[PDB]
């Protein structure tokens, strides 16, 4: 077998039909990110006299 | 289903890729404030 993206000589046989020199790679990637924040804040003041 | 139906006779053999991105962002903002103040005085005086 010719050097097809790899070493210098492969050997194939009679029971093998094919080998191939195309390589095709694929990927995918999903990525996420968020926030949530609260604030609650309460006051209160009474003077009686 | 071993060999095929047709074979190449001429052609081309080159490299393709492709590439697909999806972002997405969103912003939120809130506030409140309430504010409430009373203040109340009566005087009375009486001399005889
Ligand atoms: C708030 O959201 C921002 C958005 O990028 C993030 O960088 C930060 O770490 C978050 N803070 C938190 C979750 O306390």
């Amino acid at each position: 077998v010719f050097s097809g993206d790899g070493k210098d000589f492969y050997r194939l046989s009679g029971n093998v039909l094919s080998y191939t020199f195309q390589v095709k790679i694929n990927n995918d990637f999903n990525y996420e990110f968020y926030n949530s924040t609260w604030s609650y804040v309460k006051h209160t003041s009474t003077e009686h006299t | 289903d071993d060999f095929g139906t047709h074979y190449f006779t001429s052609g081309s053999l080159g490299g393709v890729y492709d590439l697909l991105y999806q972002f997405s962002s969103e912003e939120l903002k809130n506030s409140g404030l309430t504010e409430e103040e009373a203040k109340h005085c009566v005087r009375i005086e009486t001399k005889k």
